[PDB]
This record gives structure tokens, C-alpha cells and sequence, in this order.
């Protein structure tokens, strides 16, 4: 029961600090862009056994696309992410989206407003709706406080299989 | 040997076929593929052919192959030769023909053909009016002739539809785009009948349904006659959306036809309205329970519901009072609302906020029509009273059901998370704006407005299902919960006087089962019920004091219970209490002798004997907002010092050991210690403000002492043994102490109300106790937060430490500066804060630029321009504020200025343009535009004298026109003359309008990854420089007098 | 009126625990009702004559050493401690059939010394420490053990009020004047567990019990304490030790004894470099 999913999102987006705390445990603070994309393999432990997302955590900057829409091949599903410290990072989705779907007819999508912690909100809530009409799941994430941090993963876990019920058990 | 790069060894394509394989497979020699695939597009592509036309694992090669095609047509395409335009014009349309035309085509991946398609679309992109001019007809006729050619043609007018309207921003420049759009306009027709003829005489499902889901993209721009001048509507909900593999690309059409605003066509909107209910009455039986449905349904009709959802509230919303004003619709109306609120019922968040924000808008709208109740329960004089107002009459009852869907469903007002910080710490964070909290805000809102159109009916409503929790065992914690959030939520909504009537009999009852239900859990759960419910009262509580004394005792209580959860509610609701009746607790009040904040005093020890840490300190805030309102200074002052008499008579003892030896200051539980005092200063700090300053005033100079004793700790043991050190209980202890220090600091600075005081007895100290250590520790010891702290009462104090901004920037800047300098990566918390301090300065104490040598001056602009170059947003924007408010500084320095002007515009032009053109720097583009428009809205007459060194000839604005070409020029050397001359140009005509300025730099950015060649002329250089002479004539008009 | 009935309702008919004369609240005679009473003689004698021994404190010892869980014994570390109620209804056997403990302000725990290492809990079961310390099981299977303490901040000593386990021999089964025996017979000689070290950087000191015959209150009211006092704790000599609130101690404040029966700003106190 393995499945690839790819992470896509503008730069600094927070991609790669996500991934970084699923495995390590450890919060990353510094910003080094990722080149091209880098396959972590993440293991969640469920009620029916365990679970292994094949995370391709792919490049947000211009500059280091690499193979681009080429990653998304054979994509089983994704995570879009966004800045809610950013504005532009939101605005970009639709990009993002489209670039996706393009190469992933029907797959299971997850949009994550990463940052929440941050006082200083710039994308209110109120402004996120991008996924209502593409018919994805939304969740506000933070990486750095680990708000909602499995959601992403558990939704998908659920829409893969076939189990509503499904949950993530740890051992 | 994995050292083959691919240049000419005339090579093969099974080995290019092999690494494709990896790429998608292996694990660390697959990071080598990529690495590999990425790395050979350097030179060009004489391989396209080769692979494309030799072939699991095939497609995933092709595919690459059509990559690095793509590249090609998009930055290459005008300088290619026309018969080479021609021949991959004619390739790529071949390729898709054959491929297209294989009933196998369907596992040979869309991947393949999507892309094909997309390569296409890139060339029409490229050429699709001037050197295509038959293609639009040929499509639609072959369409007719093969369904197949047919079928992938809706899919590429789909993409052109994408590429010309949904993404052209960014991607084109804005002439490019609006000639392809209006291009497209101008033949659309001929394809609508296709659309049109497909869907009338369709047959094929596959094709009608990409007709149809080309359609939905159509709707998006296509002239409205299309829309409610043809049999669209209408074949839409009579042929596709009864039916199930339709249904979902049916509705979401309707959708955008019901977006737009009703005004030219009411009569479709209510025929589109009168059909839709009709046909959905018979696709969801009126009394089938949808949150059923949707949990058990499918991954189709649960999009149909959202869609439903999305369907009903968008046209609710934009053609609602179309629907009221017209007596025959009123019926689908009741349908619709109905529909509305079983959907409403879905247990699903996103479904829900569609219809909560249907709902809100409903109540917002009546409410603004009337926020009054209606007159008393029978109508005086016999006749029927003419209260209601008019719109509301017809949602009475639905009203009602609102009300119960907000009690009912109510969120969870508050977003608590357990959260480990930098260190071993585990406390309680509080979320602020989460969505999560944005659901509460938003049904608290809607049942807000609803309970002024009706505050009976939701009492009503409120105390049925209290009862039903008395006795009517509807009896649960989760419901209790919710209605207790319900009941807390409408706080301020009924008159003070009902509003006691009301709360008299909430909790006289909860109380009342509180006694009833047996077991601890039941007995926590109710109490942290009542003790929510009186918090959200205090306007109740102020004004009957006996219940309040009663309330705070009895919390005092509950400090003591060990059940989980209670004595967090205990604190929690205390410091809510002593917020907002802070006064009550410091004047004596009726049937009492003394303030009740003595007698909360003589036992501080006593009430908090079992409170954890954190709920200590919770506990000194709150008495803190009491003692902050006796503003008798002499009453205070004695209180304050009985306030800290605990904490305090640790922190003396433990100053005493260290004046006998500072050893202890490395005890751990000492450490320990010290940094719970100081999170209890910081608590009572934020609580009392200014006046606290007697008791910091009392502990400043030892503070600092053991600051500093503990930040040459921390840095001997770094220089010792590395960074690792940092990662152990001892260190991140003494980080605390350190951390909170800085705290207490800004956070007394931040409320304090006399500068001068400020300014001649706590900022001296902090010189050589907190920026001198920090130039003194070694950098993987200097605490980022000493900045932070800087920054902070630099923009209180402003031009009262203005005068010691030097000594300062002696302390940090330099040694920081050569922290941050070596790449834009390491220190990220000292990038960020040096950032916000220079900020501060140049935006308080800008006069201290003005004091420092050219050489000093030079550095502090070189940061700033070092900071916009930044990668992580957050610090390149700080870059651009800083920038835009010192050159704003500069003007009003008119000596200075002409020499600033002389020795910097234009390098600070350079460094500007090496940002903007680069494309990991867009979100700084309002910024860019908003600064290089000013700067040469600047050069029309703010400096005075020469830059060239002749005046005549070369008037300041030719000499930046030309210095900025030639820039430009030798940068980006592919782009024509003319290109460059009316980009240029343009930066003087639109300085003036930003978002033009904004548009017009994308523009340059797009064309700059576009090698346009000396023979294309697409540029409209003509059509363009009518619109920046356009704005250049509304220059004056702007800004004339 | 409706608000006068609500206000004595929320006082008086509004708790979790529900247990009588509660050192929660303050002491009854403040507070002109329903969880308090005036009688605890009967409720004492009753509850001596249930010692009949039928809990294994054997393995609830074992499960507070080694983590392992699941009236009835409370569950995991909440609970643990054995709660006193306000002195009200004086023992008139008070003289020769109880004892009192001076107690210091700090804070209450449960100390479960196991398997190399020393944790304290609250009350409400909340580790506000673990540590090393030279409690047989604290560190350097068989020996773990627990304590009653108050932990006394500007001394850094874990004050000893009772003991439930020593070396591995839970202690519950026993009368208070045993437990308190024990105690100061074992505590003064282990190490040096009452001094400060690496190993055991936290000191525990039992604390002296004294009779309460009415010339010895007198005296012990009248002695210098290495703490600042909180107040006294009467034990009668016969109880078991038993988790939860019991008449069988009682709470008194010092003050209650008597009455039942008896140039600008700043200076551095650390004149380090500026
Ligand atoms: N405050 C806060 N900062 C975060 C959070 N998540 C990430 N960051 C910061 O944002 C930056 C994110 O870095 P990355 O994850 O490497 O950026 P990315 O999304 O991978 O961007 P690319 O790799 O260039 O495509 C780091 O500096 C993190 O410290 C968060 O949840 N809260
Ligand atoms: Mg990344
Ligand atoms: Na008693």
C-alpha cells in the first residue's frame, strides 16, 4: 500500500519544513530552496495497518522547476500548498492546480494554508475559497506548532483506501 | 559509469529510455536521474525527433521529449526559421492525429495527448491569427467529420480558452493577451454551434462530456448573448442534468450562468431558477436526508451535494431579491431554502461554510433592513400589527430553523493547542485566526443578527434544548457543549434586563444538573459549562457584585480540583473575570468593608497551593488588570509590592547566594527558578503597565547582572563544544532566563508613558549588560531576540534615543552584518530581526544617518539592499519598506539630498532592476513598482543638478532614460532597441499609476524570457505608446493644481 | 430574590469532588453549607473500624512504580495523596490519641522514586520535576519508593510529610504513628539524601510530628521552624494511609490554634561590572 504523492507550491511556501517534521521531528528555520524535487518516503501507522506516502517534495522557484510537471506523472495524489503570511502564494494556486490536474485527471487533492501560527495573518480565512469549486479539501497547517499537521495526510489516507473510519494509531 | 552527459556522441535513446526509468522508480541513483534529465538541457534539443519518434516507460520519455519541445516554441519560436515553424506546425498536428485516432489511446495516458495538445496551443499562442488564419474554421470542420477529432478538439479549445483568458496574466504580455482574447471573441461563434450541435445531437458520452467541460470554461468570458439568447440553459437542464454521468458538469455550469448579475436578463435567471428547482425535486426527493446521502454516498454525489450547495447559495445570493419581488416563484423559493437547510445538515466543514455563508448573508440582510424585534405577542386593536418588515415576513419561519442550525451546530469558540516551544517547554498556545475560529465568528454572527430580528425565538429555542438536557436526555457532552457555546455566543444581543432573566435561568438549572449527574467526568464537563457561560457575562456579572464575589470564591475553589481539565477552566475564566471587572475588586462595594483584592492578597499562596506553573502565572496576570485600576498611586504602589512579595522573596534569596559565589547562577533548579519569576514579571508587567516600573525599577541592575553572568555561560560552553551544547536541558534553561529578561524589558518599555525617563535610567544599563554581551558572545550564542527587543523600544522612544542609535549600531551591526553576509541562508531569526531594528531606526531616528560617516552610511544602505536581494519573503519586503521610507526620509533633507541623489540613485536603480527582472522576486513586485515609480516621478524635478556631467544635453531625465536603456541593453542584449525604448519610456509615462506600473513591469518580464528576434514586430510599439501617453496625459490631471 | 438563591445556590451546591469541610474552600465558620458539616467524630469511627485491609496496596504500589495501569484505587498519579479536611469537630481524645505536623509553605506532591530516577506530581497528577535523588529506586526493580511530600522552593527540600512505600514495601496497611516512626529512623540514614549533590541535588528532610496535649501545642506554637509555617496537620495515631480526603487529619492556620482550646531610583545587589 504504497502511494506517490506530490507537494507543490510556491517558494517558501513551507514545503520542505512540512516534510522535514513528519519524518524528523525537528523544525527547520531556515529557507534553503529545494532543487528540482526530493522523494521522502513518510510511514503513518492505521487502524488496517500502515500506510507509506512517497512525499516528492518539488521546487516552488522559478529557477529550480527542474522536470517541472514531468514529477507529477503517475501521481496517486497532492498536496497544494500556500503562505497565509503570503498573499501571493495563494493567488498562485490556481497555477499550481492547473499544472496538476493537466497531468492527474482524477486524484485526491488536498489545498493547506501553512503558517497559521504567525500572528500577522495576510490571507484571512475568509478569502480561501479556490477549493470549493475543484471540489478539494482545505486545512490551515503549521509545520513550526504542529497545528493540524496529519490532516492533510489522514484525509488522503481515507480517500485512497476506501475507509471513512479509517485513523492514524501510531505503532 | 554514470558520468555520460549527452552532447554528440551521436547517441542512443534506450540509455535516455533507462534513466526516465529510475527518475520514477530508485532512490538515491534516481536523484542522479533527475539530476541527469535536468541537467542535459543545457546545450539545445537535436534529440526531440529521435526520442518522440522512437519509443512502459515510453511515454514517460515522449513526454520529456515534449518538454523540451515546449521550451523551444516558447522562447525560441520567433527566431526560429519559418520552415522549421512549418514542419513542427505540422508535426505536432500529425502527432496528434495518429495518436488520438487509437482506441488504445485511452491507457496511453491523456498524459501524452494533454501535453501534445498543450504543445499546440503554445504554438497557436505563438502565431494562431497571423500565420494560422484557417485553423479556427479547419477545427470546427473536422469536428464534424470524426468524432475522435472532434472529441480532443473540445479539449483544445478548453486549454486555448485557459491559456488566452483564465492564466494569460503572468504568462503574456498584456497586448499579446488582448488581442488573442478579442481574437478568439471575434470567431467564437462558429464553435458555439458546434458546442451547440454536439450537445443537441450528441451521442457519444465521452464527447459530450468534454463538450461540456469545455463549455464551463467558455462561461468564464463568452459574450452573454450566448448565454441567454440560445437554447443553453435550457438544453442544460432538461437533456444533462437528470442525468448521473452529467449531472455534476451540468449544475457546475449553472453555476457560473448563475453567478452573473441579473440586471439585462431577469427573465432566463427566473426561468433558469423555475426549471432547476423543478428538475431537482425529482433528482432529491425533498425528504431524503442529505447528511445521510452524502455519508454514505459516493465520490460523485458528494460532489453533486457541495455543488448543490454551491449552486443554491450563489444564486440565493446574487438574484435573491428577484426571487422575493415575484409572487409565482415564491414557492421555489420555500423549495430552495429548504433545500438549503438539509444540506445544512451535511457533516462536512467545507460543505457547511458554503451554506453559513448564505445563511449570514440572509440574516446580514434583514437585520440591515430592520435590527429591531417585532411588537408584543398579540396585536393591540384586534387588527394584525404592520411591525414585520416586509422581506423578513417571508423567512419568518425559515428564520426559526436557522436559529436551531446555529444553536445546534455551533462552533467551538476557542482554538487551544498543547505546543512544545524552542526548548523542553510544553504550555498552551492560542490560536488568533483560524478557520477553525473564523466558523465560530461566522455562526456567532449569523445567530447574532437573528437573535435582534428575534431574541424570544432564540431563548425559546435556547431553553428547549437546556431541558432537554435537564431531563429530555438529548443528554451528552458534546451537546452541552455546543449549546453552552451557543449561549456564550449571543452575549450582548438582548437588552441587559432579559439578558438577566435569561441567565438566571440558565444556570440555576445547569447547577441544578450538575447535582443531578452523577460521576466526575459529567460533574467537570457541566461546570466548565456555567464557569464559560458567567465569563461571557460580565456586563451581568458588574452589575450584581454578591454573584461575582460568589463566581471568583468558587473558581478559587475549583484551583484546587484535580479533575483533568478544571483547574485550566478555573484560571482561564478568572482572568476573563478580572479583565473586564477589573474595578470591582479594587473599590469597596456595597455590604463590604475592604477591596476584595486584599483579601486575594493575604491568601495568594493559598489559592494557588496545587497550580501548575503555567496557571501560575495566568493567575498573576489576572490579579495584575485588578491592581491597574486603582489609580491611586500610593494605594497602588503598596499593593503592588504585596503583589510580587512571593516571587520576589525567591529572587532576593537567590541574589543573596550570588553575591557569595556566582556558581549557583549555573545551578540548574536555580535557573529553573529565575526564569518562573521572570515569566511571572512578564505577566504582571503586561497586566499593570507603566506602574510596574516600581517593581522592575526594584529588580533592573541585578536582572542585568545575571543576564549577562548567564549569557557568558552559555557562550564559554558554545566556544567549548560547538553549537551541540545548545541542545540540553542546563543551556536552554539559561536561553529562558535570557529570553524573558528581554521580554520583561520591551514589555515594560512598549506601555510605559515617559520617554526621558526611559531614555536617562533603563536604556544606559542595557548597553553594556545586553548589546555588549551580544557583540561578546561568540555567534552561535548571540540571542537573535536582543535585536527584537531593540527594535521594540526604538519605535516607542524615537527621537529620545535617537542620540544613542551610535553606540548601539557599534554593539551589533557590524559583528551581525558578518553573520547575515555570506549567503542568504544561515542565521534566519538575526536576518529577520536586524531587519526590523534597522527598520525602526531609519523609521524613528532617521537624524542618526545623518550623524554616522559616509563610510558608516554607505553599510547601513548596502544592508538594505542586501536584504531586498533576500530569498525568504518576509525579510526582501522588510528590504523594500525600509528602502521606500528612507528615500521618502532623504527628501526632506534637502542638504543631504542632492548628494544622496549624486552618489546613489542610480545604483540604487541597478540593484532594483537585478531584482525585478529576477523571477524569485514577484511578491515583491508592488514594492518594486511602487518604489521605481516614485523614483522617477522624482526625476521630473526633485534633483536639482548633474548627473552626466554636462547639463544641457543630457537633462536628468534623457540621462536616466538612456543610463536605464543601456542597463537594460547590455542585460539583456536579445531584446530589440525598441522594445527597451518603450519599457523605458513607459517608466516615466505610467510613474504615476501604479497598478499600470505593476502590469507594464510584468510585461518586461515576460518578454525577457522571450528571444523576439530583430525580424518580429508583434510588439504593437504603437498601440502601447498611445496608452502611455494616455496616462501620460492623465499625468497632469492627476496631480495639477 | 432569584439573584440572592442563585448566589447561595452557586456557593453551596456547586462542586466536582463533593467532598466535606474541603480545604479548597476556606474554613466553614466563614460561610453562614451542603458539602460541609459540623459532625466528624462518627464519620472517624467508622472509618477506623473499616481498616480491614481488603485493597492490594502490594500492586498499586507496583503500578505507581513502573507506570502500569488498569472504593477504588485510583488510576495514574492524580489522587494519590491522602487529604486532610478542616479541623472542626475536635477530637476529645485529641491529646493522647493524635499527633501534629508543622507544615511548610510549598507545594503538595506524590514522589515516586523507580527504576533509576525520581519524579513529584501534584495532586492533579502534573510532573513538575523529574531528578535523580538517593531514594532507594531514584538511581546509581525491586526497591522503588513513594513519599507524601511538600516541596519548599527557597530551601529546595522536599519536606517528608508520610511515606507509603520504602524499599519496595508498600507502607499503606500501617498506622500514622508507625508511618511517622519509620520515617525519621529510615530518612536520617540514607546517605546523604538531607544534602545537596550531583546525584541528589534535591534535599529530603522528614517533618517532626509533636503530641497534642495542651502544653505541647503551646510550645510547638511558640518553636522557630527552618521554613516559614502554612500551618498544622493533625494525624490520629491509628489511620491508615488512604488516597482522597479523610476526617482522620485535620487543617488548621496558626492564627485558629489559639482560639480551639490554647538622585534617582536603583542599587545592585550583585555589584558585578555594570
Ligand atoms: N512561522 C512559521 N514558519 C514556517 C512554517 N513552515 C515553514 N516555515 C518557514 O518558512 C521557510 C520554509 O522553507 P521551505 O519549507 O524549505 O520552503 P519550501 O516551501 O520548501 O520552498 P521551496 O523548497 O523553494 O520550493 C523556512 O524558513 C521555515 O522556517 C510554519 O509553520 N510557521
Ligand atoms: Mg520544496
Ligand atoms: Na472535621
Amino acid at each position: 500500500v504504497q502511494f506517490k504523492l506530490v507537494l507543490v507550491g510556491d517558494g517558501g511556501t513551507g514545503k520542505t519544513t512540512f516534510v522535514k517534521r513528519h519524518l524528523t521531528g525537528e523544525f527547520e528555520k531556515k529557507y534553503v530552496a529545494t532543487l528540482g524535487v526530493e522523494v521522502h518516503p513518510l510511514v503513518f501507522h492505521t487502524n488496517r495497518g500502515p500506510i507509506k506516502f512517497n512525499v516528492w517534495d518539488t521546487a516552488g522557484l522559478e529557477k529550480f522547476g527542474g522536470l517541472r510537471d514531468g514529477y507529477y506523472i503517475q501521481a496517486q495524489c497532492a498536496i497544494i500548498m500556500f503562505d497565509v503570511t503570503s498573499r501571493v502564494t495563494y493567488k498562485n494556486v490556481p497555477n499550481w492546480h492547473r499544472d496538476l490536474v493537466r497531468v492527474c485527471e482524477n486524484i485526491p487533492i488536498v489545498l493547506c494554508g501553512n503558517k497559521v501560527d504567525i500572528k500577522d495573518r495576510k490571507v484571512k480565512a475568509k478569502s480561501i475559497v479556490f477549493h470549493r469549486k475543484k471540489n478539494l479539501q482545505y486545512y490551515d497547517i503549521s509545520a513550526k506548532s504542529n497545528y493540524n499537521f496529519e490532516k492533510p495526510f489522514l484525509w488522503l489516507a481515507r480517500k485512497l483506501i476506501g475507509d471513512p473510519n479509517l485513523e492514524f494509531v501510531a505503532m | 559509469a554514470a558520468r555520460q552527459l549527452l552532447d554528440f556522441s551521436q547517441k542512443l535513446d534506450i540509455n535516455l529510455l533507462d534513466n526516465v526509468v529510475n527518475c520514477l522508480y530508485h532512490g538515491e541513483g534516481a536523484q542522479q536521474r533527475m539530476a541527469q534529465e535536468v541537467l542535459t538541457h543545457l546545450k539545445e534539443h537535436p534529440d526531440a525527433w529521435t526520442r518522440v519518434d522512437t519509443i512502459s516507460q515510453n511515454m514517460n520519455t515522449k513526454y520529456y521529449g515534449l518538454q523540451i519541445l515546449e521550451n523551444v516554441i516558447k522562447t525560441r519560436w520567433k527566431i526560429l526559421p519559418r520552415n522549421q515553424c512549418e514542419g513542427i506546425k505540422k508535426y505536432v498536428v500529425g502527432l496528434i492525429i495518429k495518436t488520438s485516432s487509437d482506441p488504445t489511446c485511452v491507457e496511453k495516458e491523456k498524459v501524452y495527448i494533454g501535453k501534445l495538445n498543450m504543445i499546440l496551443v503554445q504554438i497557436l499562442k505563438q502565431e494562431w491569427p497571423k500565420h494560422w488564419p484557417t485553423f479556427i474554421s479547419d477545427i470546427v470542420g473536422a469536428s464534424r467529420t470524426s468524432e475522435s477529432l472532434c472529441q480532443n478538439n473540445m479539449v483544445i479549445l478548453k486549454l486555448l480558452s485557459e491559456e488566452v483568458f483564465d492564466f494569460s496574466s503572468g504568462q503574456i504580455t498584456q497586448v499579446k493577451a488582448k488581442h488573442l482574447k478579442d481574437s478568439m471573441c471575434n470567431e467564437f461563434s462558429q464553435i458555439f454551434q458546434l458546442c451547440q450541435f454536439v450537445m443537441e445531437n450528441s451521442q457519444n458520452a465521452p464527447l459530450v462530456h468534454a463538450t461540456l467541460e469545455t463549455l464551463l470554461r467558455f462561461l468564464n468570458w463568452i459574450p452573454l448573448g450566448y448565454i441567454f439568447e440560445t437554447k443553453l440553459i435550457s438544453t442544460l437542464i432538461y437533456k444533462f442534468l437528470n442525468v448521473p454521468m452529467f449531472r455534476n458538469v451540468s449544475l457546475k455550469c449553472l453555476t457560473e450562468i448563475a453567478g452573473v448579475s441579473v440586471s439585462q436578463y431577469e427573465e432566463q435567471f427566473e426561468t433558469l431558477f423555475t426549471l432547476t428547482m423543478m428538475q431537482l425535486k425529482q433528482m432529491l426527493p425533498l425528504n431524503t436526508n442529505i447528511r445521510l446521502a452524502y455519508s454514505n454516498g459516493k465520490d460523485d454525489e458528494q460532489n453533486f451535494i457541495q455543488n448543490l450547495s454551491l449552486f443554491l447559495c450563489t444564486f440565493l445570493k446574487e438574484h435573491g431579491q428577484l426571487l422575493e419581488k415575484r409572487l409565482n416563484l415564491r414557492e421555489a423559493l420555500m423549495e430552495a431554502l429548504h433545500y438549503m437547510l438539509l444540506v445544512s445538515e451535511v457533516e462536512e466543514t467545507e460543505i457547511f461554510k458554503i451554506c453559513l455563508e448564505y445563511w449570514n448573508h440572509l440574516a446580514a440582510e434583514l437585520y440591515r433592513e430592520s435590527p429591531f424585534s417585532t411588537s408584543a405577542s398579540p396585536l393591540l386593536s384586534g387588527s394584525q400589527h404592520f411591525d414585520i418588515p416586509p422581506r423578513r415576513q417571508l423567512y419568518l419561519t425559515v428564520l426559526s430553523k436557522v436559529r436551531l442550525l446555529m444553536v445546534s451546530r455551533m462552533a467551538k469558540p476557542e482554538e487551544v493547542l498543547v505546543v512544545e516551544n524552542d526548548q523542553g517547554e510544553v504550555v498552551r498556545e492560542f490560536m488568533k485566526d483560524t478557520d477553525s475560529i473564523n466558523l465560530y465568528k461566522n455562526m456567532r454572527e449569523t445567530l447574532v443578527y437573528l437573535t435582534h430580528l428575534d431574541y424570544v425565538d432564540t431563548e425559546i429555542i435556547m431553553t428547549k434544548k437546556l431541558q432537554n438536557q435537564v431531563n429530555g436526555t438529548e443528554w451528552s457532552w458534546k451537546n452541552l457543549n455546543t449549546l453552552c457555546w451557543a449561549i456564550g455566543s449571543i452575549s450582548g444581543a438582548m437588552h441587559e434586563e432579559d439578558e438577566k432573566r435569561f441567565l438566571v435561568t440558565v444556570i440555576k438549572d445547569l447547577l441544578g444538573l450538575c447535582e443531578q449527574k452523577r460521576g466526575k467526568d459529567n460533574k467537570a464537563i457541566i461546570a466548565s459549562n456555567i464557569m464559560y457561560i458567567v465569563g461571557q457575562y460580565p456586563r451581568f456579572l458588574r452589575a450584581h457584585w454578591k454573584f461575582l464575589k460568589t463566581v471568583v470564591n468558587k473558581l478559587f475553589e475549583f484551583m484546587h480540583e484535580t479533575h483533568d481539565g478544571v483547574q485550566d477552566m478555573a484560571c482561564d475564566t478568572f482572568i476573563k473575570i478580572a479583565q473586564k471587572c477589573r474595578r470591582h475588586f479594587v473599590q469597596v462595594q456595597v455590604g463590604e468593608v475592604m477591596p476584595f483584592i486584599d483579601e486575594i492578597l493575604n491568601n495568594i499562596n493559598t489559592i494557588i497551593c496545587d497550580l501548575q506553573p503555567q496557571q501560575v502565572h495566568t493567575f498573576y496576570e489576572a490579579v495584575g488588570y485588578m491592581i491597574g485600576a486603582q489609580t491611586d498611586q500610593t494605594v497602588q504602589e503598596h499593593l503592588i509590592e504585596k503583589y510580587m512579595l512571593l516571587p520576589n522573596q525567591v529572587w532576593d534569596s537567590i541574589i543573596q547566594q550570588a553575591t557569595k559565589n556566582v556558581d549557583i547562577l549555573k545551578d540548574p533548579e536555580t535557573v529553573k527558578q529565575l526564569g518562573s519569576i521572570l515569566k511571572t514579571n512578564v505577566r504582571a508587567c503586561k497586566a499593570v503597565g507603566h506602574p510596574f516600573v516600581i517593581q522592575l525599577g526594584r529588580i533592573y541592575l541585578d536582572m542585568l547582572n545575571v543576564y549577562k553572568c548567564l549569557s557568558e555561560n552559555i557562550s564559554a560552553a558554545i566556544q567549548a563544544n560547538g553549537e551541540m551544547v545548545t541542545k540540553q536541558p542546563l543551556i536552554r534553561s539559561m536561553r529562558t532566563v535570557k529570553r524573558e529578561t528581554l521580554k520583561l524589558i520591551s514589555g515594560w518599555v512598549s506601555r510605559s508613558n515617559d520617554p526621558q525617563m526611559v531614555a536617562e535610567n533603563f536604556v544606559p544599563p542595557l548597553l553594556d549588560a545586553v548589546l555588549i554581551d551580544y557583540q561578546r558572545n561568540v555567534p552561535a550564542a548571540r540571542e537573535p531576540e536582543v535585536l527584537s527587543t531593540m527594535a521594540i523600544i526604538v519605535n516607542k522612544l524615537g527621537g529620545h534615543i535617537t542620540a544613542e542609535i551610535p553606540q548601539i549600531f557599534d554593539a551589533v551591526f557590524e559583528c551581525t552584518l558578518n553573520m547575515i553576509n555570506k549567503d542568504f541562508e544561515e542565521y534566519p531569526e538575526h536576518r529577520t530581526n536586524f531587519f526590523l531594528l534597522l527598520q525602526a531606526v531609519n523609521s524613528h531616528c532617521f537624524p542618526a544617518f545623518l550623524a554616522i560617516p559616509p563610510a558608516q552610511f554607505k553599510l547601513v544602505l548596502d544592508s538594505i539592499i542586501w536584504a531586498f536581494k533576500h530569498t525568504m519573503r518576509n525579510v526582501a519586503d522588510t528590504g523594500l519598506q525600509i528602502l521606500f521610507t528612507l528615500l521618502q526620509n532623504v527628501a526632506q533633507e534637502e542638504a543631504a539630498a542632492q548628494s544622496f541623489y549624486q552618489t546613489y540613485f542610480c545604483d540604487i536603480l541597478q540593484h532594483i532592476f537585478s531584482v525585478v527582472t529576477d523571477t524569485s522576486h514577484t511578491a515583491g513586485l508592488t514594492m518594486h513598482a511602487s518604489i521605481l515609480a516614485y523614483m522617477f516621478n522624482l526625476v521630473e524635478e526633485g534633483k536639482i543638478s548633474t548627473p552626466l556631467n554636462p547639463g544641457n544635453p543630457v537633462n536628468n531625465q534623457m540621462f536616466i532614460q538612456d543610463y536605464v536603456a543601456n542597463l537594460l541593453k547590455s542585460a539583456f542584449p536579445h531584446l530589440q532597441d525598441a522594445q527597451v525604448k518603450l519599457f523605458v519610456t513607459g517608466l516615466f509615462s505610467l510613474n504615476q499609476d501604479i497598478p499600470a506600473f505593476k502590469e507594464h513591469l510584468r510585461d518586461f518580464l515576460v518578454q525577457i524570457k522571450e528571444f523576439a528576434g530583430e525580424d518580429t514586430s508583434d510588439l504593437f510599439l504603437e498601440e502601447r505608446e498611445t496608452a502611455l501617453r494616455q496616462a501620460q496625459e492623465e499625468k497632469h490631471k492627476l496631480q495639477m493644481s | 430574590g432569584s439573584m440572592e438563591e442563585l448566589s447561595q445556590a452557586l456557593a453551596s451546591s456547586f462542586s466536582v469532588s463533593q467532598d466535606l469541610n474541603s480545604t479548597a474552600a476556606p474554613h466553614p465558620r466563614l460561610s453562614q453549607k451542603y458539602s460541609s458539616l459540623e459532625q466528624s467524630e462518627r464519620r472517624r469511627r467508622l472509618l477506623e473500624l473499616q481498616k480491614s485491609k481488603r485493597l492490594d496496596y502490594v500492586n498499586h504500589a507496583r503500578r505507581l512504580a513502573e507506570d502500569d495501569w488498569t472504593k477504588k484505587l485510583p488510576k495514574h498519579y492524580a489522587n494519590q495523596l491522602m487529604l486532610s479536611e478542616w479541623l472542626i469537630d475536635v477530637p476529645s481524645d485529641l491529646g493522647q490519641e493524635w499527633i501534629v505536623v508543622v507544615c511548610p509553605v510549598g507545594k503538595r506532591a506524590l514522589i515516586v522514586a523507580s527504576r533509576g530516577s525520581t519524579s513529584a506530581y501534584t495532586k492533579s497528577g502534573y510532573c513538575v520535576n523529574r531528578f535523580s535523588s538517593l531514594l532507594p529506586g531514584g538511581n546509581r526493580a525491586k526497591d522503588y519508593t513513594i513519599l507524601d511530600c511538600i516541596y519548599n522552593e527557597v530551601n529546595q527540600t522536599y519536606y517528608v510529610l508520610d511515606v507509603m512505600c520504602w524499599r519496595g514495601h508498600p507502607f499503606y496497611d500501617c498506622q500514622t504513628d508507625f508511618r511517622f516512626y519509620w520515617m525519621h529512623s529510615k530518612l536520617p540514614e540514607e546517605e546523604g539524601l538531607g544534602e545537596k549533590t550531583k546525584l541528589n541535588p534535591f534535599k529530603f528532610v522528614g517533618l517532626k510530628n509533636f503530641p497534642c496535649t495542651p502544653e505541647s501545642l503551646c510550645d510547638v506554637l511558640s518553636m522557630d521552624f527552618p521554613f516559614e509555617v502554612d500551618g498544622l496537620l493533625f494525624y490520629h495515631k491509628q489511620t491508615h494511609y488512604s488516597p482522597g480526603s479523610t476526617p482522620l487529619v485535620g487543617w488548621l492556620r496558626p492564627y485558629m490554634v489559639s482560639d480551639v482550646l490554647g538622585h534617582s531610583p536603583d542599587h545592585p545587589g550583585c555589584l558585578m561590572e555594570n
